[PDB]
């Protein structure tokens, strides 16, 4: 618990980070974030979309 | 560009389109830009037999 200052900096960037990897999987508001079904699902001009 | 249809089949004559007249006889650019203008023409192309 001393090297507080220290830990906290590997703590904050792996939350970071992480937190960064995390949101590839979030859908945003489209139909997956799976971006593969899009890819195979839907013709061009919805798949823009 | 100038064609004759019959009346079911002016949905494909749109930009990116597909099916058999837009992928086999004649195919929109996804991004065209231009006017697409028709009319009914049975009495112009219609024959007895």
């Amino acid at each position: 618990s001393a090297l507080g200052k220290l830990q906290d900096v590997v703590n904050q960037n792996a939350q970071a980070l992480n937190t960064l990897v995390k949101q590839l999987s979030s859908n945003f508001g489209a139909i997956s974030s799976v971006l593969n079904d899009i890819l195979s699902r839907l013709d061009k001009v919805e798949a823009e979309v | 560009d100038s064609f004759v249809i019959r009346g079911d089949e002016v949905r494909q004559i749109a930009p990116g389109q597909t099916g058999n007249i837009a992928d086999y006889n004649y195919k929109l650019p996804d991004d065209f830009t231009g006017c697409v203008i028709a009319w009914n023409s049975n009495n112009l192309d219609s024959k007895v037999g």
